[PDB]
């Protein structure tokens, strides 16, 4: 019930998961330890320029500059990968968390390897009764493609909002002595291509999606005789191995 | 996994090379997250926006605080750091990566993960198949003769019998569904020279941009209003430790590129589409191993790379012989004994029968039954005779249709010693065995089939000469001359026969050399006319005639020759008349003229006072002669499909007239006399147009209603008593 | 898995001295990745870079800024600091790697991985196997499931020492891992040993940066420097050790030449002589696995053993045939003997000689049966039977049959299926030869050995003869019976058969002589003559046999003899005369002169009438005219009231005469296929007759009173 159940374009989509889930992991390992802003007062053989201002002074306009002026997706950007791979995963793999369909496909699985191996009567009473996991299925390949095209869509503007350079004009005035600050978020370029990359992943992960919809919209699986379910169920193993609807067509002859 | 034996020596190398290029990826890439940076220090005297490099020392106040240079170090980093030398850790990482998918990109996709785990299954349980190992094991007039050399016969099990033949089916499927593919060695094509280009590529661009890796860098980011310099000397720490990796790097690379590129040599140099396959065979002399065609020699190059003995498991596995062998040794084990037994049959000689039609072979398990007499083998395609024949004592008939037989020197042995009849039925000159004529001890020989040949007929059986004991002999091939090999041969012949079934014969003169012949039989040969030679067979007893077109018979005047013709069969012909010239055959005991249109029986018939049985059916006959008491020797008589309409009374002189045929006539009534036939045991009336049945017949002491032959609603006139005490003798 | 075996003890020394230095290395690596660093202070006095080291004590005073700090750390760092202090962890880790992959490359490398998983199943399966046990207790009664076992598996050894045996590559591979491990241990150590001490806790360096700092030379701490130092030590000393046992196994492939293997201890202690040496490239896994433990090879070598094959054989076929079924199979012949036939088999079973009431035995097509020394379990055996099979011989055997048999039966299909010690024999009786011997220019060559078996009696000939052989010849000097069959071949004797002066019996049949030649004539103490199936036609020359005092039998049936000379009146000896399946039509009178005629058997001819002189003959016993044209028995037919058998099938008579009850000796008589009207009730009264003695057909068998038939029936129950 694991193996035979996954057409080739659910494990591209596991597997470009499970790289989104690692790189969600790596950004926010590198926000949690090494995510910093470096400030300086905007304007006081060559010299210094000696603001007079003491670390602790620095580190109080780094975190105000840090938490009001850089933007919010350059501090979230990996907490919200992290939420859509585990949205993405968890509605993938929901399909078998779910009791019912546990009960469907292990009985599906079972009678696949008695018929293999050379109950067909009462599955095509209790199993054709469906249609609902073919519906399910499809509603769950939408979802996915909703999701693709809203992270792009909304993703590839925000993009570019993540600068290495920023400046913060903030009310510090009276405890430093300044009121604009020149800034720059040391790992911003390092986000700018780690981004890039989910991005393209994403589309992938899209275009699989489109492909099966193609896969799910150009023939009208609801009939092949079986119902709309057990026709589901066959042309789901026939994806996954050609060979194993003609051993399975065998106990349903008469 | 069971996929260990896909991966030749080049693969195993890549993924371990792969797992280490992977490990300085990761390596690298936590080196650089945590450790990299930058250590800057401004320069004060600059000239052209360089550095321009112009009481103990003292050092030089730059008035900087730290942030100030945190702040520089973080835009000179950002800025003037090549950015190869920012993402060497990533690059080498995603390069290890599609490496890795590229080694794994048949076995994730299932369309040949499927055909690949059937063939490596398939190919296991072959390997392991005990049947295997056995065969295996099992390691100029002869030839000529059809004798061929010994057979090694085991023992086997019935459960492993059927593993073996499932396998067969098995591998006799997955050949016909994976021989024609030619689909993974496609994709393993495209594997192998996607990884060629990309190690081409990344072994030029990286040693391209690796010198750009220096410990000392010099930026200009041009930021004054907030440090007050322009040009700055910076050093990266981790520099020579990155130059050191990616020459590492670049090393293993390269050990990669050279490992595909033998890998992409060696399959272009094989052209491994079709497997040789000779080579095995060859020192096997096992023949029927064909080479296979593409998607099926990949595999077998590629197992054969990891271990040659896995073919040769697989080759006997691919062999027809080794087909016929096993299925062989299963119809060993097939027939029981007991069904041996309960397929026994009686022919009409009272003789234990075993008739096989239609098998796989000759099943050795039929030779452990000793009472064994008349043995038929129909349409068994070339089979051969073991030496366990000699167990079979009370053989004695061998029959043969359709079979290309071939023996064994002691079965050959055991059958020049106990056979005494051979039938041969054959559509081909090439199915009859040429070790036929060793037989010493064969009496009786049948041949049926078209021998005709031309400008070389009656010269394939030419071994006739040697079968001295031979006594019968049978021919039914449609021949037109009598073969001089027979012709000489017949000096000790007791029968022959011949059946052209069409045919027009001539004897040419080539019969009265066979003396001691007593029979003669020569059926649908077309003769028109009795030829004159067959009277100088002085030791002739019987004769038959049939069906040669017949229209005078006058000549049977000339056997008085014959003192001991005792019988003479022309049924079948055209005859009108019956000569009275037989009258002079006083021997004639039986005599057969139905079929034909005689009118009348003429009264010199019935000097032959010796007849017994007389078949007249068939005939323009309405009345019996009265003379019929002249043949007291009479016990059957045949008028049926005649016009018999009265019975004189000399019918019912004769007392030993075992049965009659009287039916089907126009006989209208029965005399009375009926209760005169003492000796009546069975009767036939059926088709007369009587009206009742005689009483007298009643008290018949033979009768029974099994010899009853009449019409259920002429029998009801019968008294009561008549029709209970014909049931009681039927049911005792 | 089960390759613990295949590791010798130097193996798991150095994997485990490989595990230490790779946990070094990688704490090395982490502790210079993590916290290495150098910490430098500039010298104010520098004299020739070099520094001078020329109210209270006060701080000197450098004017450096933190981060300038940082900046001349790092270039005094990456310049004057030795590259041996630096990247001394990561040459422990590749070199540990290195070793490693040398020590696992045989494992990985298919080409011998399959070699070494194939012979450590097979040693595994050899190692537990039932039979091997009983084997080394023996230096029974078993299953047959674990004879067939050990036979398969005799027969994987024996392919799987063909597939081994040729190869030789497991042990290049060991070499040139062994060599590649010793040498780089040799760099390694040199090379370490030589920059070891390049690793100082202070470092003064000159880096060439003025306009920088305004400092010419730094003095620099290098704080790891220390730990460092006790690593590499910790490093070397390992790999010494990693290098001193790798140098043993070196001497150790190097000393033994272990490509060849005696196995000449374990097969003298517990005697198996048929323990060969093994060849190269197998060698060598035994030794392996001896050095792990020698129980292993102890029982490898049953199996690799020939003698324990034929063992396994011979108590797989002892186990098979049980005295109980051999018994059971053990019949009768038609002689009245105790015969053993075994049939087809493997070879001879050792059961067999488990009986002293033998006296024949014969095997046919039983391949390489060798004759031992146990054929003495059984004395009185006179008889043997050898069709198809020229078996070996032993001296105790030979010697047994030299004096303790009589009859030897040779069915041959080949001359060479004749053994020759055969001729040895001296007190043989009963000699049988089958097989077309006949050969051309070789003629009769293959029984140049008759010439010893002076005590024969008894010599019978069916080899396709043409000639009449000259040993034969030599042999007649005392022969008692002579059988030559040619099975139809024309044989030609031409003055070569008179010679036999001792001869009692002569039986030619089927010798297609269609003439008697007269040598049989010269024959006086010949007494039955058979010559039965020659194409004889005139047969005058028994004219000739009054040269014969004692014939009292001729066979001169199965022939074309058209008529009967008289002059056979002038045989009065004769009791028993065959002359049946001919062309006889009538007998000459003249032929029952003979009243000491008791066998006349006539069957098969063209007779007519029985004369009447046909009861002259008082002694007549046997009569048989079946498939004949007799009409009716003659009155003298019954004056031989001793006519103990009475043929009549197939004949025309019409009525049965009444004098046949007259007949009280009558113990036998057939009269299926006759034409008779009814039995006459005469023949019920005969007291020797039974109802099986009788043979007709039973409706007409019934037409006697029921007195009779109930009588008949009572005297054949008992």
């Amino acid at each position: 019930a694991f193996r035979v159940l996954k057409p080739w374009w659910d494990v591209f989509t596991d597997y470009l998961s499970v790289a989104m889930l690692m790189i969600g992991v790596f950004g926010c390992t590198l926000q949690v330890m090494q995510d910093k802003i470096i400030c300086l007062p905007k304007r006081v053989e060559m010299k210094g320029l000696k603001t007079d201002l003491d670390l602790q002074q620095y580190s109080f306009i780094n975190q105000m500059c840090y938490e009001r002026a850089l933007h919010w997706y350059a501090k979230y950007f990996p907490y919200l990968v992290l939420i859509h791979t585990l949205v993405f995963m968890l509605c993938s793999n929901f399909w078998f968390k779910f009791p019912g369909s546990s009960s469907k496909i292990e009985h599906f699985i079972s009678i696949l390897g008695k018929c293999f191996d050379s109950k067909v009567k009462k599955f095509r009473l209790h199993v054709e009764e469906g249609d609902i996991l073919y519906a399910m299925y499809v509603r769950q390949t939408v979802l996915k493609v909703i999701k693709f095209l809203i992270i792009i869509a909304y993703n590839s503007a925000l993009v570019s909002k993540v600068q290495f350079t920023v400046d913060c004009n903030v009310d510090i005035q009276d405890m430093t002595g300044y009121k604009n600050f020149s800034c720059n978020h040391t790992m911003a370029h390092l986000f700018s291509k780690l981004s890039f990359c989910y991005l393209c992943f994403v589309s992938i992960y899209g275009l699989t999606c489109l492909y099966t919809l193609y896969w799910l919209f150009y023939r009208s699986l609801r009939e092949y005789d079986v119902k709309n379910d057990f026709a589901f169920m066959l042309h789901m193993i026939d994806q996954y191995d050609p060979l194993y609807s003609k051993r399975f067509a065998v106990f349903l002859s008469e | 996994p069971a996929y260990r034996i896909l991966k030749p020596w080049w693969d195993v190398f890549t993924d371990y090379i792969s797992i280490v290029m992977l490990m300085i990826a990761v390596f690298g890439g936590t080196l650089q997250v945590t450790q990299d940076k930058m250590i800057c220090l401004p320069c004060k005297w600059v000239t052209k926006d360089s550095c321009n490099d112009s009481t103990g020392p003292t050092g030089i106040k730059y008035d900087l605080d730290r942030h100030q240079y945190n702040y520089v170090d973080a835009v000179c980093y950002e800025n003037r750091l090549h950015w190869f030398a920012k993402y060497f850790p990533y690059l080498v990482l995603l390069h290890t990566l599609i490496f890795l998918a590229c080694s794994n990109f048949w076995f994730k996709f299932p369309r040949t993960s499927s055909k690949l785990e059937h063939f490596v299954s398939i190919l296991l349980k072959c390997f392991d198949s005990p049947w295997t190992t056995r065969a295996l094991s099992e390691t100029k007039s002869r030839i000529e003769q059809g004798i061929v050399d010994r057979s090694e016969t085991g023992v086997l099990d019935k459960k492993e019998g059927e593993q073996a033949k499932a396998l067969f089916e098995k591998v006799k499927k997955f050949r016909t569904h994976v021989e024609e593919g030619d689909i993974v060695y496609r994709l393993y094509m495209r594997q192998t020279i996607i990884k060629v280009i990309k190690f081409a590529l990344i072994i030029c661009y990286t040693v391209y941009y690796v010198h750009n890796i220096k410990f000392d860098v010099d930026c200009t980011v041009d930021i004054e209003s907030l440090t007050g310099y322009r040009t700055y000397r910076c050093a990266h720490p981790l520099a020579t430790l990155f130059k050191i990796l990616a020459s590492f790097y670049i090393s293993l690379v390269i050990f990669y590129g050279l490992i595909c590129m033998y890998t992409l040599w060696w399959m272009l140099r094989r052209s491994l589409k079709k497997y040789s396959f000779e080579s095995i065979r060859e020192e096997s002399s096992y023949s029927d191993i064909p080479d296979v065609k593409n998607d099926f020699a990949f595999m077998l190059h590629l197992i054969d790379q990891y271990d040659p003995l896995y073919s040769k498991r697989f080759a006997v596995f691919l062999s027809e012989v080794s087909e016929n062998k096993l299925r062989q040794l299963n119809l060993n084990n097939e027939w029981t004994l007991d069904k041996l037994r309960q397929r026994l049959t009686k022919n009409a000689q009272d003789k234990l029968e075993l008739h096989l039609f239609m098998l796989s072979g000759i099943p050795d398990t039929v030779f452990d039954l000793v009472e064994l007499e008349v043995l038929k083998l129909e349409l068994i395609p070339d089979v051969t005779i073991p030496p366990s024949i000699a167990q079979l004592t009370g053989l004695k008939e061998l029959w043969l249709y359709h079979t290309a037989a071939k023996i064994e020197a002691p079965a050959l042995a055991f059958l020049r010693e106990n056979l005494r009849a051979l039938h041969i039925k054959f559509t081909d000159i090439k199915e009859i065995p040429l070790w036929i004529y060793s037989l010493k001890t064969l009496e009786e020989l049948h041949l049926t089939g078209n021998l005709s040949a031309e400008n070389n007929r009656y010269i394939v059986i030419d071994g006739l000469r040697e079968l001295k004991r031979l006594k019968v002999l049978r021919l039914k091939s449609n021949l037109s001359k009598l073969p001089q090999v027979v012709t000489d041969v017949g000096v000790h012949l007791q029968k022959l026969s011949i059946n052209n079934e069409g045919t027009k014969l001539i004897v040419l003169n080539s019969l009265k050399k066979m003396v001691n012949l007593t029979e003669l039989e020569l059926i649908r040969c077309d003769l028109e006319r009795i030829p004159h030679s067959i009277f100088s067979l002085h030791n002739l007893q019987e004769i038959d005639l049939k069906d040669n077109n017949l229209k005078t018979i006058e000549e049977i005047i000339s056997f008085q020759h014959l003192h001991r013709l005792t019988c003479l069969k022309l049924w079948y012909n055209h005859i009108a008349y019956i000569p009275i010239q037989i009258g002079n055959l006083t021997n004639l005991e039986r005599l057969y003229l139905n079929r034909n249109k005689i009118e009348k029986i003429p009264t010199q018939l019935f000097y032959c006072r010796k007849l017994r049985y007389l078949d007249l059916s068939h005939n323009n006959l309405t009345f019996l002669p009265a003379d019929i008491g002249l043949l007291q020797n009479l016990q059957n008589l045949a008028v049926t499909a005649n016009r018999i309409e009265a019975l004189p009374p000399e019918l019912f002189q004769c007392r030993k007239l075992r049965a009659l045929h009287l039916g089907n006539n126009v006989l209208q009534s029965l005399p009375s006399r009926v209760g005169e036939l003492t000796n009546l045991t069975q009767i036939e009336l059926r088709g007369n147009r009587l009206e009742c049945l005689p009483v007298e017949l009643g008290e018949c002491p033979l009768l029974k209603r099994s010899g009853l032959v009449v019409e259920e609603d002429l029998f009801s006139t019968l008294p009561p008593e008549v029709k209970e005490r014909l049931w009681r003798a039927d049911k005792e």
